[PDB]
């Protein structure tokens, strides 16, 4: 680019700039337009000691007909350099190496192509099939059940949806002041022929599509530091995913995924190195895509710690640990009469050891 | 013939060394971490059994060659390791989850088509999601796993094949979850006969364990030369050149072995898949007589797989 036009995308908040541009005649849905703006960017490719790891994001889309999936797929397609948009029935992979693969209807295909598809997502080869695949899936009764299980009603097995690394749901919601609001704005979409006047207005295609492709050029580095902070947000969350039956089996390639959503966070940013506020906003965003489918207590504690098995606590060393913590000895004593009327000790009048009950 | 003196001479001298077995565990499969009783078992199915002819006795040619069957959770090392099992081992063979008559054009005469088994004989073949096959594959299995050979009957073509192949199979539980039961097919739902013709059977669970997590992450975001390159040449010199034999201490220790096994309970096909584990760490010690630690080191391994 013309450095002055990668300026002129880096004011203030560019990330929600660049977020909202995409796809800006839809209201709302921001959390999936972050999406596809880190799938446009996409991770890194190594090949560490004899195995390839992806860096595609293949995200996978499943909502009730009329939320406006198709004309987003369509917007994808035209912005994206390499994109090839197909249909179930209507089919590609090939033509869309080094880009990105935009197919609809994935619900209402044999589960012949399916089965060849899984190689795809896993191999990224077929030949060679490098593509970030975008799929979009619709419910089996037209209506999503929430009483069902995903599974059931996405029809489509429990490995293909874990091979994607992102899953979004979009539920038709009954919202009076929503629906209002979506109304007024598709008026005047209708009648401007332009969208609604936003805070900013949003970038041009081309000046996008030249910033995914400079920021595509680079290859951030993973620091070592950040290491053990990943390690225990992928042990809490893989935690939580056990502790709930319903949960997408959370197996290493979540830990792919999150670490692919922050090499695309670090491409988008322009920095070489991953920061950790990368990697916050990868599970933030992991964590919105999974939920859319007294003194006196202090000084009773202080003295508990010197309970290592004796029944009578000494006066003074208590009340040396007390003032330690930084206590005056008024509370102390009014810590000590507070649980002290409760009865839980007896203290003794020579104020030199409390024996406990 | 292909090898000269220097590379025998610094087999001997690796061979001298009494970790050299632990050490080519170590040296199998670097990016798989915690699986050392599986890389040994690979490293004895590599080195495999003796072949002998029973022509003398009128019995048919027994089987000399290991089977073992993986089962665990998808997404596991189970396609890692069989990519690098199929890419290492010469001949190798990958199938997810049979010979075949061709029309000739000229003559209009059938003429038949060798599958990947019959292609891999003598070599070794990896299958993926063995639970997901078609039942009328699998009892097609039970001949080439038994006899190693494959008869076929249809269309008044009758023939036999030979299929000296050593079958590494991948499966996974049908609860997609290791289910707390008893016996390895109320998780799994194999039949007796299939289970029984495998020589060694390792199952893959992830334990709730906080420090394996704590490992597991770390081997990842971390993620031995010397050694694979000159195993190749010293595995194809141990199978051309040397042979074990066995011997009346370990005929003693196996009888002893058999008759305490059965107490648990065993099939004297265990006990033919024990002699071939004797036969192969005789040969990973190059040592020309099957002795009391191969015996013993035999007996330990099953009884590990066991009690797992």
């Amino acid at each position: 680019l013309t450095r002055e036009e990668l300026r002129q995308i880096a004011e203030e908040d560019f990330y929600e700039k660049l977020a909202a541009s995409i796809a800006p005649e839809i209201y709302g849905h921001e959390d999936v337009k972050k999406a596809l703006l880190l799938l446009l960017v996409g991770g890194v490719d190594q090949s560490p000691r004899g195995m390839k790891i992806r860096g595609n994001i293949n995200i996978c889309l499943m909502g009730d007909p009329g939320v406006a999936k198709s004309q987003l797929l369509s917007y994808i397609d035209r912005l994206a350099p390499r994109s090839q948009y197909t249909t179930g029935r209507g089919s590609a992979l090939v033509l869309a190496d080094q880009g990105v693969c935009c197919i609809d209807e994935f619900d209402k295909m044999a589960e012949a192509d399916r089965t060849a598809i899984h190689e795809v997502m896993e191999q990224q080869t077929i030949l060679n099939a490098r593509c970030s695949i975008l799929a979009a899936a619709n419910p089996a009764y037209g209506r999503y059940n929430p009483r069902r299980s995903l599974e059931q009603n996405i029809q489509l097995p429990a490995a293909l949806l874990s091979r994607f690394d992102l899953l979004w749901l979009i539920q038709d919601r009954p919202d009076r002041d929503n629906d209002l609001r979506l109304a007024q704005h598709i008026t005047y979409v209708h009648q401007h022929s332009r969208q609604p006047p936003s805070q900013f207005e949003p970038l041009d295609m081309k000046l996008m599509r030249r910033y995914i492709a400079m920021c595509r050029e680079k290859q951030p580095m993973v620091p070592e530091s950040l290491a053990d902070y990943i390690t225990a947000a992928y042990v809490e969350m893989r935690r939580e995913a056990w502790a709930s039956k319903d949960a997408t089996y959370t197996s290493a390639r979540t830990l792919l995924a999150i670490l692919r959503l922050s090499t695309a966070l670090a491409r988008l940013r322009m920095v070489d190195v991953v920061e950790k506020e990368d990697v916050n906003e990868a599970i933030r965003l992991m964590e919105m895509s999974k939920d859319s489918l007294r003194p006196a207590d202090v000084i009773f504690a202080t003295v508990r710690e010197l309970v290592s098995g004796g029944r009578s606590v000494r006066f003074s060393e208590a009340e040396q640990r007390c003032v330690s913590r930084g206590f005056t000895p008024a509370q102390f004593q009014a810590a000590l009469d507070e649980y002290e009327e409760l009865n839980v000790w007896q203290v003794n009048a020579s104020r030199t050891r409390i024996t406990f009950v | 013939k292909l090898f000269s003196e220097k590379r025998v001479e610094l087999l001997k001298e690796l061979s001298r060394k009494p970790d050299i077995y632990e050490r080519l565990a170590s040296a199998l499969a670097p990016s798989i971490y915690e699986h050392e009783d599986i890389k040994k078992g690979i490293l004895l199915q590599l080195f495999g059994g003796t072949r002998k002819d029973f022509s003398h006795t009128g019995r048919g040619k027994f089987r000399a060659e290991i089977n073992i069957l993986l089962c665990g959770d998808p997404g596991t090392s189970k396609s890692q390791l069989l990519q690098y099992v199929y890419n290492l081992v010469p001949r190798g063979q990958y199938t997810s989850g049979t010979a075949y008559v061709m029309k000739d054009p000229e003559t209009r005469q059938l003429v038949l088509q060798t599958g990947a088994l019959v292609l891999s004989d003598n070599g070794i073949c990896c299958i993926d999601e063995f639970d997901k096959m078609n039942e009328s594959t699998r009892s097609v299995l039970h001949e080439v796993m038994e006899q190693q050979t494959l008869s076929i009957a249809k269309a008044g073509i009758i023939c036999q094949l030979n299929a000296r192949t050593s079958v590494l199979a991948a499966a996974n539980p049908i609860e997609s979850q290791w289910n707390p039961k008893k016996t390895t097919i109320e998780n799994i739902q194999l039949p007796h006969t299939l289970l029984s013709r495998f020589d060694l059977i390792f199952l893959m669970l992830d334990p709730q364990d906080e420090a394996y997590d704590r490992r597991l992450a770390h081997h990842l975001v971390a993620l031995e030369l010397l050694d694979m390159a000159v195993l190749k040449d010293y595995i194809a010199y141990a199978h051309s050149t040397i042979m074990p034999r066995l011997s009346e201490e370990a005929s003693q220790a196996l009888i002893e072995a058999y008759v305490d096994m059965r107490k648990i309970g065993a099939y004297p096909r265990q006990l033919e898949s024990l002699i071939r584990l004797a036969e192969a760490h005789a040969k990973v010690r190059l040592s020309n007589k099957v002795e009391a630690i191969d015996v013993e080191e035999a007996k330990r391994l099953h009884r590990e797989a066991l009690k797992q």
